[PDB]
């Protein structure tokens, strides 16, 4: 738009509570998708958006799995003439660290929503938190 | 309609077994063990026995789901070798291609 | 001169110091009352602009998954606590508190405590289905030294 | 001699698509897939359920817009949501084709109970890759 | 057959309502000023009257309450156009940056009747000033339906 423009556009509530907020030590982000291309622009999209909300990533390629099966190619009889399928699972780990319980549900929004077609996600998160209390103090 | 009157047996054979599974389970826990009387283990082998005979879940066999082939069929897909291979080869089916290695 | 909010109002009213002293659900909403706020959405009814503004309108009508993605959305077990799921021997009071029939109810009572497929209601009803049949069965168990309730 | 997806010679007078001309060892190598979803990746579950769908969505929509179908269907899932891109004639008027939408859609969301959208891409013709 | 008598019976209705300890709401007003857009010329100065009343009571205007306003001051078959109202810049001022919700049955009339407004007084800077509020916030929702998206 050249001339036509939003004035005051209306932004989305967020109130701070006072319960304390979760801390994620680590997150790992494990992806699977057929297609490398995939994952090497959807790493490049969760890497700089990362980076723009200050969390700190590295990546990392798991080594790829192929899964084969043998199956057979007439509809009757040929016994010894097979046909013979694969699929291909390719993984990119995108590793978090010093995560609030903010900013990981907002990134891991952003990110999910825009996980392309064809791509699986493995979020594994890690809090860490105080000792019970009651273990805090031996009891007997 | 379903693809024959073979399948059709099946589809039966699989909600009666589901029906009685909760009783099935009950009274044959009775039997697989070695705490309780074997007067009372005698006599529960005989309420499992007298069960509807599609109760029992070794008569359920998996079929094509698309053509009702008894023999062939890949679990993950519930399909023949001869449908998977119809989907697979024309590029319907997401991330299965042919192994070249 | 033609001042929006400066000179003579009708008076008719006086400054509301008591606001809103009858609740708005004064009885459960009526048809009109229903109907007349379905009309006041129509009146802000404009198609969507773009897939975000779709994409807001299936989140609130529960069509699209909600984002971070829980795998257990919507999906409590009657809102039970670990320590019904786990500890069982209360249900085992009917029973006789030793010999065979406690040594067997031991072992059915333990594996529901690890069935993660069951809610507490269902784990209820397999105790509950065995309490019933050694009750049949009380002739045979007294034959066999086993007094059953 | 395999006889598998492939559209055999004629005399070079049968026009195929792009789709057409490769057989099925050339998937993943010069054509990809038509159905995107992740039930076939590793430590994936529901394979089977994903692959039916797909079935009757081919055959709806070919039975929905008969003869008005250039190409395969190309299903894209996302999250719960289902895409439906597909390639479609310039032979029907164009009021027809937003019936057909909304029918098609409204009818798909209910009785798979997800959100289903319809993407309709005009040709003026069928493309043609080569004459085999 | 005579609008004193009849201006006057409307109000023993609002008499009654404080007699009987019932507060009005928007629509009470929106109603009294929706009827006074049959008497042009005699319902100028009962209408705001009727709006610096709703400020002190505590209703707060919306859109369709200036809807009615404006139909008031600014008639359509208007022959007496060598002076008109200036009520419509005092009331953009008001409005200038408020953002407004669905809270009536008129509120989409009010931006289709703005921009006609300005036509007639051939006042670029005020069709700036409406259609600037259009943009503030989610104002767009509030132009209007088929009918009167177009015209605006
Ligand atoms: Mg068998």
């Amino acid at each position: 738009l050249h001339v036509d423009v939003p004035k005051d556009v209306t932004r989305p509530t967020i109130t701070t509570s006072d319960e304390p907020d979760t801390l994620y030590k680590r997150l790992s982000i494990l992806v699977k998708a057929h297609d490398r291309a995939v994952l090497d622009s959807y790493e490049y999209f969760a890497v700089l958006a990362a980076k723009e909300l200050g969390i700190s990533i590295k990546v990392h390629e798991p080594p790829r799995k192929i899964e084969r099966f043998t199956l057979l190619k007439s509809v009757h009889i040929f016994k010894k003439h097979r046909v013979q399928y694969e699929m291909r699972t390719l993984y990119r780990c995108l590793e978090l660290k010093h995560l609030t319980g903010s900013t990981a549900s907002v990134y891991l929004e952003y990110i999910q929503r825009n996980l392309p077609e064809g791509v699986a996600m493995e979020v594994t998160k890690t809090q860490i938190q105080q000792l019970p209390e009651h273990i805090k103090e031996p009891m007997w | 309609y379903y693809v024959d009157w073979r399948m059709l047996r099946d589809l039966k054979r699989r909600k009666m077994a589901y029906e009685y599974a909760d009783e099935r389970l009950r009274i044959n826990s009775l039997r697989k063990n070695t705490i309780l009387p074997k007067d009372l283990q005698e006599m529960a082998g005989d309420e499992i026995a007298a069960l509807p005979r599609d109760s029992c879940p070794v008569r359920i066999r998996n079929r094509c789901v698309m053509t009702s082939r008894p023999r062939g069929v890949k679990r993950r897909w519930r399909l023949s070798r001869i449908v998977f291979r119809h989907l697979a080869d024309h590029g319907l089916l997401s991330g299965v291609q042919r192994a070249i290695w | 001169r033609k001042y929006l909010f400066k000179g003579k109002r009708l008076s008719i009213f006086a400054d509301k110091a008591f606001a809103d002293e009858p609740p708005e659900p004064e009885a459960s909403p009526s048809l009109w009352e229903i109907e007349f706020a379905k009309q006041l959405a129509s009146v802000a009814d404009q198609p969507f602009e773009n897939g975000f503004e779709e994409m807001i309108q299936w989140t609130k009508e529960g069509k699209l998954w909600e984002f971070p993605v829980n795998n257990e959305a919507g999906l409590d077990d009657d809102g039970s606590e670990f320590h019904e799921h786990i500890f069982l021997d209360k249900y085992l009071e009917d029973f006789p508190k030793q010999g065979p029939i406690r040594l067997f109810m031991e072992l059915v009572t333990c594996g529901l405590s690890k069935n993660p497929y069951l809610s507490v209601k269902q784990k209820v009803e397999h105790i509950e289905w065995f309490r019933n049949y050694f009750n049949e069965k009380r002739d045979i168990l007294k034959e066999n030294n086993i007094a059953f309730t | 001699k395999n006889r598998a997806a492939r559209v055999r010679v004629a005399k070079g007078n049968k026009p195929v698509s792009y789709e057409e001309a490769h057989a099925p060892h050339y998937i993943a190598h010069r054509k990809g897939w038509l159905s995107l979803h992740t039930g076939n990746l590793d430590g994936e579950d529901h394979a089977a359920e994903r692959t039916l769908e797909d079935v009757f969505l081919r055959k709806f929509m070919m039975g929905t817009f008969p003869g008005c179908l250039a190409d395969q269907i190309v299903l894209k899932r996302r999250a719960n949501q289902v895409d439906i891109c597909a390639l479609v004639l310039r032979q029907l008027p164009a009021h027809k084709f937003y019936f057909l939408v909304g029918y098609s859609e409204t009818l798909l969301s209910h009785f798979y109970k997800c959100p289903v959208r319809l993407h309709l891409q005009t040709v003026p013709s069928k493309v043609v890759y080569k004459y085999i | 057959e005579k609008f004193e008598e009849k201006w006057n019976d409307i109000l023993d209705l609002l008499k009654h309502m404080v007699a009987q300890k019932v507060k009005p709401n928007l629509q009470t007003f929106n109603t009294i000023l929706k009827g006074l857009r049959k008497c042009y010329s005699l319902g100028r100065i009962p209408a705001l009257q009727i709006l610096r009343e709703m400020k002190h009571i505590g209703i707060e205007p919306s859109l369709a309450t200036y809807h009615h306003i404006i139909h008031l001051f600014y008639p359509r078959d208007l022959s007496a156009i060598k002076m008109p109202s200036l009520i419509i810049y005092d009331i953009m001022n008001e409005l200038e940056g408020r953002t407004f919700s669905p809270q009536d049955l008129d509120d989409g009339r009010f931006f289709q009747l703005a921009m006609s407004v300005c036509s007639s007084l051939r006042d670029l800077e005020l069709a700036y000033q409406v259609h600037r509020l259009l943009n503030t916030g989610d104002n767009r929702k509030l132009v209007g339906h088929d009918p009167l998206r177009k015209v605006y």
